[PDB]
């Protein structure tokens, strides 16, 4: 046995340095989706709508308070709102990429005129073009656009309400106030704030007229095998759950402005 | 007199240098400075400095951002000027002295102020002008770019 | 204006490497600023030219003790050490951050890593500035 010692004489004190070490680099961008066809978007729109509604779920959950909504209602809202979110998403890209003449299904896919006017396309796409045309006529900013996309998310609910509706209502009203702010700080003057606000709001309200017709296409092609239209599992579940309620008037269209 | 209220043509590099060192507690000299003022429907004066080194990871430094001092009517308002300059440019150190912005300052008033919004876009444009001038100088631009 | 003393002393020294006074003036400014580690090194360069020189020898001996006696609070150490871009690089470099964590947890990590100068001198620099203490 030997006298002990403070060995090795190599015991570090990195404590002040460990307090210093904190930073790391974080990155943006989490997922991606495109269609793989043009006139055949008559079936690929559903594959895209599937991926876009799923993205819309991730996006919706990312908005504070959405995940605290009952799941049954979170899914009900995407089940009914996916159609306006899709048409509106096309709207923004169309507005900026083709001066709202063509629909832009993904940043990498624009369907041109030679396919755009075919009935398999146009019977549904003309309503999506209405939306693109209005964002362009209205000269919507990206902030104003996002406020509206966010508003559309909670715009279509059952006539009987939502299980956790009180939180949905607080979230939806926060969103409309945000649209107002996006406009007030951009147009200037007073008369232009209310005109830009109400004109953009009229698009949110008219999105329901767009949805009535776009959904009727999907409902009809979902049930009538004569149409030969394929759906992804996501929309197939949404559409079987949505048809008996939407076409029968059991779904309420929420408007943010009066006519 | 406050350096930023002095005439930009008379102020020397040594004067801006010492000011900067005191402003940022940076033992080293500044890389470049933009000094300008505006008047008319908006009036303010400002100094925007580019450091010779990128900000360091120490939390004692990071917790103090956004380090552009704000003065209103030459009254010191604050050291942390959120919403004054976009975050991507939050490496520029400086002083902004506004005349139109109200003295009734709270973070919320400032966030909702159209005056602050205009000042911010003007400061950005000036930052970009400074960067362009640096871009013309190949040797010093490279030093800047690396950081 | 100790900083300015350093820049003019450095040009003096490069022009005349044997001008012992250039070194004693520089070192005095460094000592005054409590940069005892470099002040000692500059005073020592002065001693290398003339080992009998009074400021070179006396300033050197004061720095020799003061460079440790001043550590006091870790805040002094962080503010002074992190002023130096070399240690900022050591700490901003994640490879060094990982090495340092192993070192805190295992004295043998130090025993082995310090055999390679690329790491040993990054560590030596952090020790020289007082960021890493060894017991």
């Amino acid at each position: 046995s030997i006298v002990p010692a403070t060995l090795p004489q190599l015991t570090p004190t990195l404590v002040s340095l460990l307090e210093v070490i904190e930073p790391e680099v974080l990155y943006a961008g989490y997922d991606s989706s495109v269609p793989d066809s043009t006139w055949r978007i008559m079936t690929t729109l559903n594959m895209l709508g599937g991926r876009q509604v799923i993205a819309a779920v991730k996006w919706a959950k990312a908005i504070p308070g959405f995940r605290n909504l009952h799941l049954d209602d979170q899914m009900t809202l995407l089940q009914y709102s996916w159609m306006s979110l899709m048409a509106f998403a096309l709207g923004w890209r169309s507005y900026r990429q083709s001066s709202a003449n063509l629909l832009c299904f993904a940043p990498d896919l624009i369907i041109n005129e030679q396919r755009m006017t075919l009935p398999c396309m146009y019977d549904q796409c003309k309503h999506m073009l209405y939306v693109s045309s209005e964002l362009h006529r209205l000269q919507v900013s990206y902030e104003e656009y996002l406020c509206m996309k966010t508003l559309l998310l909670l715009s279509s609910v059952p006539k009987d309400g939502l299980k956790s509706q009180e939180l949905f209502d607080e979230i939806r009203m926060t969103y409309i106030k945000e649209l107002g702010k996006a406009i007030v700080k951009r147009e200037g003057n007073s008369s232009q704030n209310w005109q830009r606000f109400y004109q953009l709001t009229k698009l949110l309200d008219s999105m329901h007229e767009v949805v009535e017709n776009l959904l009727n296409y999907c409902f009809q092609t979902f049930l009538d095998k004569t149409m030969s239209i394929e759906f992804p599992e996501m929309l197939a579940e949404i559409i079987t759950n949505q048809i008996p309620k939407y076409s029968n008037g059991n779904i309420k269209k929420l408007l943010f402005h009066q006519k | 007199k406050p350096i930023w209220t002095r005439n930009p043509d008379d102020i020397t590099n040594e004067e801006y240098g010492e000011f900067y060192k005191s402003l940022t507690n940076d033992w080293e000299d500044h890389l470049a400075v933009k000094h300008f003022s505006v008047e008319g429907q908006l009036e303010f004066r400002a100094l925007l400095f580019v450091p010779r080194r990128a900000p360091f990871d120490l939390f004692e430094n990071r917790k103090k951002k956004n380090n552009i001092k704000l003065y209103v009517r030459r009254v010191f308002i604050m050291d942390n000027c959120e919403e004054l300059i976009p975050e991507y440019l939050n490496f520029i150190r400086g002083v902004v002295d506004s005349e139109d912005l109200p003295l009734n300052i709270s973070r919320e008033m400032l966030q909702q102020s159209k005056i602050l919004k205009v000042i911010r876009k003007n400061l950005v444009k000036k930052c970009l002008e400074l960067f362009t001038e640096l871009a013309e100088d190949k040797e010093n631009y490279k030093k800047f770019y690396e950081q | 204006e100790f900083q300015l003393a350093l820049k003019d002393c450095e040009e003096c020294i490069q022009l005349e490497p044997t001008f012992i006074k250039g070194y004693t003036r520089k070192a005095a400014a460094l000592e005054a600023m409590k940069d005892y580690t470099k002040a000692m090194d500059v005073y020592q360069k002065a001693l290398d030219l003339d080992s009998s020189c009074k400021e070179a020898a006396d300033g050197y001996q004061r720095c020799m003790m003061a460079q440790y006696n001043r550590h006091d609070s870790p805040e002094d150490v962080k503010r002074r050490a992190m002023a130096d871009p070399e240690v900022q690089q050591i700490m901003s470099d994640p490879a060094m951050r990982l090495i340092l964590e192993q070192m805190q947890k295992d004295p043998q990590a130090l025993s082995e890593h310090l055999k390679n100068p690329v790491i040993a001198q990054k560590i030596q620099k952090l020790m020289d500035v007082g960021l890493i203490a060894i017991r």
